[PDB]
């Protein structure tokens, strides 16, 4: 009665593992990396029914970003100065002039014998340094000399985190989950097809997620496994928290020719008082925000248990502090002033976070490399949107006494999956068969 | 032997379609391009693009039911708005270069109509059996 | 198959005589020929290989040469212990093939 | 050096299987040599049967016998053997084992005279 | 399962054309080829060339009116100068390897004739309508 | 009567010049080079008849291996240390302690002023060296300084010669010759088609071919031209010869930081007695083996001529000695003890070959480069299968007195064609015509 009939152009698909294009300043690395334009993207096609299954914890788009962002970064800064010759014994004293007390011992004033453009002459030069980049001998040396020759990031390369969009290649499509409050896994009932994702800013940070998207309705707490203390908990806020960060001290920059076309940028004398870098977080806003987080958090905890927030104890700066880059400088701020509370499970104007900065930055774990950010002249003023948090559980024996929770670090994948959870890529499979009542 | 028809009238040039269509897929460098591989990239890009263009033309002929042969009638009435001209005015007097300009802005109109003509024809055959 | 033949089928000789026998192939076998000495009651002793090379344990009086299809076994100073049957075989291809043998008798 | 020695039935009846074993001493069965069976029918010139290699099998058989003839080895007894099924009167011969090397048969056994008879 | 027909007579081997034609388009390396990219170049060149060869065969079948199916009659008389042989002498007794050698030097003669046979056939259909 | 009929999918082919894929440990270069799996390869299709013509002396698969192996090697070791700074005047004495007599003067003890990670400090370090790598001034210098800055092979890169298979790309097929005792050229009557070849171990050596395949029946002697003394003769054995090589002396390794992330590996003091490296070749096995070789060799020589084997006279280590790499070290063994005989053309327990080692290895002729193999700690024990030989004729006037034959070197192509002789690659040509009694 029926014979095989072949149908081509059948609207079906399978899970894909593919490479997305990227789509979009002169100096900005992402601006020059992907020129593929995007903006006129009312290309979203609602799919009735479907109910596609998503799993953000296995999302290979996150993995792609990790690989490509690191590559772009390294490629962009590979052809710069390579300040191997800066790794010499330094003669240092502390900067002790127009300073505050919180800066005592923070800055060093070091002199050294630097090469000149001629391979027979040396010059006496000096630079100010942050103590976090300089290690005492038994005289001082730069800390990186233990593992790596370092470079100098090019002053003409911009890492402003302009948003980029990802687009699927022909034969592939991206399924977007529109299920409001989708936790991150399972049968998303409302999906649409796009060729290109919305723009995501490639912002690098620990503890606090900055300038990402906000939840459409209510604060969302998600994790791969909420009962596993080995897993991170990602929290998306439905409102931003305003954070104002600054680097006081009007700095200047020297330019030293160390070789035939090789310039090194030293930190020169500071104009005005020397003060500590810091961030200001609205007190009330933060309070309200965590109140919402705990009210949601309680979904997975015992009745009237007591929940606390605590100091980010751990072994390093990328573990215990809030790292970020703004104004071109790398900040390591102390967030213990934020994560300090008890919610009682029955309760009824600016937190200042002291902050330090560094120039010799490894970026992504690693043993060697490191980019020596050059000095920035003048002062830095940054205002950001805290859009989310990364936290962990203690996982101890339970005798009431719920986790005191700590913010923490991790690799960059967790700062992207927080956005990428909405997308899945599938392969289109247009060829298939069905029985039909026909013959040639 | 290749583009000499580009000035012939469209009618006369209809006999050379084979002449132009047949040219579409037309050591030492072998080692040179494996070094300084940017040159290898340029050559690969050129080869790939030629293939992509070829396939898109074939895909258009496929979707219109004109895959195979160089000339096909598609049963879409000519709209004498696209070109309100006599066949003796265009096939006998115009060249393909002139013609392409004459109706360049209807390319997309016609192509959409051609796709539907084929969709209806396939539907009808499947409905018959 | 490559067929081997021999001529004469028999030879009469005295001790001290120089005698020769000829082995012929139906196909060119370049130099892939071997010669043997068979005495009544026993398996044959190898004499010569690759048409002309003497095998170990073979007296210097044994020699030979040839190529393609025509090969000769030469025994100088024939001894009383040499009144034996001689065979040639080709091992150029399969089946390994032996000629009919030449019987050498004493006058 | 190497000594080969055949053994097995002197008389096999028509249709039966003839099995002759050639023991090897003075060297190994496993070496890179062609273990070869050759037979000489009474009143006839010597005829090649087939062979097997000590380190590889990879046998060679007269094609006319391939449907009846199997050549194999047994390394635990340092021996090789000839198995011929469905014997007939035409198979009467003295069977010898020999060791083939490069261009000739360096070693020979004594032979078994085999008669095919009810 | 692939080239076992290459020794069969041409006639017998006509039943395996599918067997050979179907093979024409037949992690870790994923990261290896993105480093030391000369290897990536070699792989891309190989893939591209396979595609180009495939398309040229399809283009030849297209131009001769033999696109679709593995066997087509083209109405070009066989010139018994190319091969003055009987069909019982070639289809039943020769293999395709032998045959390809037998007429290797007429390949271009036949192909030009095949293109024209198709040109005439398409012209005739368009002239009829 | 008949018209041209076009047949597509015709089972025919032409000789090809193409690139094969490679198919297969963490550190092994071949393991990481080609991940393309292979094992389930009962893909061999017997072809009746065909009788394909082969010519191993023109086999372009050999040429491909040469090019790709060298490239892989260089690529793998390119990103390592680059020990340019080691090329300084050395202060040396001989090692004279727990030594044997055959090692007198073999090892040097050299001290030098090496750089440190800071570009202002030096350190006094020392290393033991083999005399073959060190040249006396008029004090000593490393021998490579005459032509090249050298590198240090990475300790994490493995060159264990794991076998690899080659596979043809679509549109191509490999024809394997199964003709037992095929000499290497001509109309091979029995062939089969494979997509992939068997695995071949990329073993590097001179004189003696190690760990290759053995002949299926009898020893095979092959050459491009057997009457040309300018050609090499390749000999494939049908049985292996066991060779046991060792490097005595329990060595240790130092790790010196010469720069910011640059470590040099020096040879430290030797534990126990200092003895000469050597190889043990079974005496009887070798004798039997050559006996088989000469019996075969005689096919091309005059009746009862006298054949001898002789010492590999020549101008260098890669010419006169048996070079190989085992345990990570490069050995140069004296094979004169093997190639010393007269066969008489009428004839009826361990040969010890003294051996030396080197670290500064050029690998493939060349003028510069060289990889400085790092030291291996402890001792080395290697057991290999000699599977074949490479020999040459003298080609002098003939007055009986046949060549005394010598083993020798050459480039790597000859160590591969010995396996590759079985394979040819052809291009599939599916389109063709024949007359048929039909019309449209
Ligand atoms: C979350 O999102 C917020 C909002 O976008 C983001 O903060 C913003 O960061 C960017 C980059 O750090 C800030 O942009 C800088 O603003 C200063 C101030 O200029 C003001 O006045 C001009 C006058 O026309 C206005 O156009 C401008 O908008 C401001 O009002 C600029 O000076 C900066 O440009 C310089 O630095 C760039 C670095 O790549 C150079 O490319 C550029 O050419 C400029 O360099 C020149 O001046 C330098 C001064 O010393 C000199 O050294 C150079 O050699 C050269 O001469 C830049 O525009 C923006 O204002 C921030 N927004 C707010 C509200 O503060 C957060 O960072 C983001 N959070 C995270 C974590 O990403
Ligand atoms: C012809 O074919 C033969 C047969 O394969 C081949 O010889 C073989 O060569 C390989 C490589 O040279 C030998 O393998 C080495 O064996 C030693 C000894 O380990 C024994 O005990 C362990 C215990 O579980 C067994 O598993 C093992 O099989 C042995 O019995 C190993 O120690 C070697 O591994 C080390 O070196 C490797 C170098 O790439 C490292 O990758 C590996 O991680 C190990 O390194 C570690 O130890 C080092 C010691 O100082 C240390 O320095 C490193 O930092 C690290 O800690 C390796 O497995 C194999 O045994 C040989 N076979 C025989 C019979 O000897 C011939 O070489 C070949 N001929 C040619 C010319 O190619
Ligand atoms: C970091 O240390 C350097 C090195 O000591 C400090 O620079 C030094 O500053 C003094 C005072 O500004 C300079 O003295 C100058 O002497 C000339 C002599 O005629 C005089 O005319 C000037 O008015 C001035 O007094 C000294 O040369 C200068 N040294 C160098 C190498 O430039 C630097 O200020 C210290 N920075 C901080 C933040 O402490
Ligand atoms: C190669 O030459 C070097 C350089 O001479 C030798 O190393 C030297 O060995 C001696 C004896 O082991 C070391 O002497 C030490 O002196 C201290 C002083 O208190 C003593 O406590 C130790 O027990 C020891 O005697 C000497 O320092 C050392 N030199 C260096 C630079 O390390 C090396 O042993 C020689 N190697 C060979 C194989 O000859
Ligand atoms: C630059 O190099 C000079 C030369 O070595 C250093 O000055 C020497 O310092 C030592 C320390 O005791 C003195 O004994 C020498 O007399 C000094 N020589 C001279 C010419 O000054 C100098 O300190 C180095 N400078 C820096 C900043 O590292
Ligand atoms: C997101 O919410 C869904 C509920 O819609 C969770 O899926 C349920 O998980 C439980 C676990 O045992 C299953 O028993 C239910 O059958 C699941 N429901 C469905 C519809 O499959 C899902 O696990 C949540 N995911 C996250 C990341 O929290
Ligand atoms: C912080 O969040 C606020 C609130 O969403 C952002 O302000 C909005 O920016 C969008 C951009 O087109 C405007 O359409 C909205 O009207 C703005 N809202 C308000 C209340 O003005 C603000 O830009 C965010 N800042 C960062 C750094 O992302
Ligand atoms: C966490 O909260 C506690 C309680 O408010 C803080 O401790 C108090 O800090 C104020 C600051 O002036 C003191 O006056 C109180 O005496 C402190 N309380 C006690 C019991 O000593 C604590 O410092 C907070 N931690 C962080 C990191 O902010
Ligand atoms: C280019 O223009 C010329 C005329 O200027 C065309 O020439 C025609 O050639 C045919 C050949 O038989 C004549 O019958 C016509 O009468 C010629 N035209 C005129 C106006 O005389 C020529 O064909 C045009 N293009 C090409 C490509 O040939
Ligand atoms: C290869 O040659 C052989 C003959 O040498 C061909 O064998 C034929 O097989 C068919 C099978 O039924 C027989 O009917 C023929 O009589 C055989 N030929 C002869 C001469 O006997 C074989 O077909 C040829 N090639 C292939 C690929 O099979
Ligand atoms: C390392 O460098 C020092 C400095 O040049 C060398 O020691 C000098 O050797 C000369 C040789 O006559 C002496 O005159 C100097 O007095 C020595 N100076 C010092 C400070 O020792 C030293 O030999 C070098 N070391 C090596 C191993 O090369
Ligand atoms: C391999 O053996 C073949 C024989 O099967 C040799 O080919 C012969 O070479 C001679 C040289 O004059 C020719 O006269 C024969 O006609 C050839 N025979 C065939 C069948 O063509 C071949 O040369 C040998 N090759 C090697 C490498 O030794
Ligand atoms: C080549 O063989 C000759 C002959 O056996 C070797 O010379 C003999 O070596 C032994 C070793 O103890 C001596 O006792 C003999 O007196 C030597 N013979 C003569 C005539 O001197 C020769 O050494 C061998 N060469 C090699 C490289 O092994
Ligand atoms: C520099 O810092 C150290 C750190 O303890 C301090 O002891 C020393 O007194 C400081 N020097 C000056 C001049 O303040
Ligand atoms: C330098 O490396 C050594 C290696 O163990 C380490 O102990 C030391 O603490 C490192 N220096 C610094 C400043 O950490
Ligand atoms: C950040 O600066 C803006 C500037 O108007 C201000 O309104 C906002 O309150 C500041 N936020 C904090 C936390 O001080
Ligand atoms: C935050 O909540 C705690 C809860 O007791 C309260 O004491 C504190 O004053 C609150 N802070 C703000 C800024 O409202
Ligand atoms: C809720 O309270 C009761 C009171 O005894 C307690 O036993 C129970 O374990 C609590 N539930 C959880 C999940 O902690
Ligand atoms: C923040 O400063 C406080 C001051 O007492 C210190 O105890 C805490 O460990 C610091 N935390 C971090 C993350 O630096
Ligand atoms: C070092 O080797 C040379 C080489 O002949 C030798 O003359 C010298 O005596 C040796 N030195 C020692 C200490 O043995
Ligand atoms: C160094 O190079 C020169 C160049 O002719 C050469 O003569 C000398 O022998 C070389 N050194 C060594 C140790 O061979
Ligand atoms: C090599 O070592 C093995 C280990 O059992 C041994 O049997 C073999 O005889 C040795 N070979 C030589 C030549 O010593
Ligand atoms: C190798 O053959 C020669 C030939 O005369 C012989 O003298 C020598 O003893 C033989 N060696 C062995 C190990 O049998
Ligand atoms: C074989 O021996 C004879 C004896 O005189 C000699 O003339 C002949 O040249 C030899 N053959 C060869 C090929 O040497």
């Amino acid at each position: 009665n029926l014979w095989v009939t072949v149908y081509y152009g059948v609207p079906v698909w399978k899970d894909a593992e593919t490479t997305l294009f990227c789509a979009s300043k002169k100096h900005n690395v992402w601006a020059t990396h992907c020129c593929v334009p995007t903006d006129p993207n009312p290309q979203e096609i609602h799919l009735e029914n479907v109910t596609e299954e998503f799993n953000m914890w296995k999302n290979n788009m996150v993995e792609q970003m990790h690989t490509d962002i690191i590559s772009l970064w390294d490629q962009s800064l590979k052809p710069c100065v390579k300040l191997t010759p800066l790794c010499v014994t330094l003669q240092c004293t502390n900067v002790t002039n127009n300073i505050t007390d919180d800066m005592r011992g923070e800055l060093k004033n070091c002199s050294f014998n630097m090469t000149t453009e001629l391979r027979d002459k040396k010059q006496k030069v000096y630079s100010l340094f942050y103590r976090l980049d300089v290690v005492q001998i038994n005289e001082y040396r730069l800390i990186n000399c233990n593992t790596s020759a370092i470079t100098q990031a090019c002053p003409k390369v911009s890492f402003e985190p302009i948003p980029i969009h990802y687009c699927a290649p022909a034969g592939f499509a991206i399924l977007k989950c529109k299920d409001k409050k989708f936790n991150g896994t399972g049968p998303c009932p409302s999906v649409s097809t796009v060729q290109c994702t919305h723009g995501i800013k490639p912002v690098v940070s620990t503890q606090l997620l900055l300038n990402g998207s906000l939840a459409e309705e209510e604060v969302m707490i998600r994790s791969e496994n909420i009962t596993n203390n080995a897993k991170n908990i990602l929290v998306q806020f439905n409102t931003p928290v305003q954070i104002n960060c600054t680097r006081p001290n009007n700095n200047t920059r020297k330019s030293i020719r160390i070789g035939p076309g090789q310039w090194f940028y030293a930190t020169g004398d500071i104009i005005g008082d020397i003060r500590q870098a810091h961030c200001n977080v609205s007190k009330a806003t933060w309070n309200e925000t965590l109140g919402k987080v705990v009210k949601q958090l309680r979904k997975h905890f015992g009745n009237n248990t007591i929940i606390r927030f605590a100091n980010s104890s751990g072994g390093d700066l990328e573990v215990t502090t809030h790292s970020f880059n703004c104004g071109g400088e790398f900040f390591y701020c102390n967030t213990s002033g934020l994560f300090n509370s008890t919610w009682i499970s029955n309760t009824s104007d600016s937190i200042t976070l002291p902050c330090r900065i560094k120039q010799i930055i490894n970026m992504w774990q690693r043993i060697g490399q490191a980019m020596y950010a050059p000095p920035i002249q003048g002062v830095i003023r940054c205002v950001s949107n805290i859009t989310g948090l990364i936290l962990t559980r203690d996982g101890g024996s339970t005798n009431s006494t719920t986790e005191t929770f700590r913010p923490g670090g991790g690799d960059m994948r967790d700062n992207w999956r927080s956005e990428l959870y909405k997308y899945k890529v599938v392969k289109i499979e247009p060829l298939g068969v069905a029985p039909t009542r026909c013959k040639r | 032997g290749f583009l000499g028809a580009a000035g012939s009238t469209m009618g006369a040039a209809s006999m050379t379609l084979t002449v132009q269509a047949r040219n579409l897929l037309s050591p030492e460098c072998q080692q040179h391009l494996l070094k300084l591989t940017v040159w290898g990239i340029k050559q690969l890009q050129a080869r790939v693009l030629a293939v992509e263009r070829y396939l898109r033309d074939q895909q258009l002929l496929g979707i219109w039911g004109c895959s195979g042969k160089l000339i096909c009638c598609t049963n879409v009435p000519w709209n004498s708005s696209w070109s309100n001209r006599n066949l003796s005015e265009i096939w006998d007097n115009m060249t393909w270069l002139q013609w392409d300009k004459e109706i360049s802005n209807y390319t997309q109109i016609i192509y959409g109509l051609l796709e539907e003509s084929q969709n209806q024809q396939e539907k009808n055959e499947q409905d018959l059996l | 198959d490559i067929v081997m033949t021999q001529s004469p089928s028999s030879l009469s000789a005295s001790v001290g005589d120089t005698v020769t026998i000829t082995c012929r192939a139906s196909q060119d076998i370049t130099n892939d020929l071997a010669w043997y000495q068979q005495k009544p009651g026993k398996a044959p002793k190898a004499l010569i290989y690759y048409a002309s090379n003497l095998e170990s344990g073979v007296p210097s009086r044994f020699s030979g040469s040839g190529a393609g299809t025509d090969f000769t076994l030469t025994i100088s100073s024939l001894q009383p212990e040499d009144f034996a049957l001689y065979y040639c075989q080709q091992h150029n291809n399969y089946p390994l093939t032996f000629g009919p043998g030449t019987k050498v008798d004493i006058k | 050096q190497v000594q080969l020695q055949e053994s097995g039935p002197a008389v096999v009846q028509p249709s039966e299987t003839l099995s002759l074993t050639c023991a090897v001493s003075g060297g190994s069965i496993s070496g890179g040599y062609g273990w070869t069976w050759i037979r000489q029918a009474p009143g006839k010139a010597l005829e090649w049967i087939g062979n097997i290699y000590g380190h590889s099998g990879s046998t060679n058989y007269k094609s006319s016998l391939k449907r009846r003839l199997t050549i194999s080895t047994d390394t635990s007894k340092n021996q090789f053997s000839l198995k011929l099924t469905s014997v007939t009167a035409a198979d009467t011969a003295v069977y010898y084992c020999a060791r083939w090397s490069t261009a000739d048969f360096d070693y020979w056994g004594q032979g078994v005279l085999v008669t095919v008879s009810s």
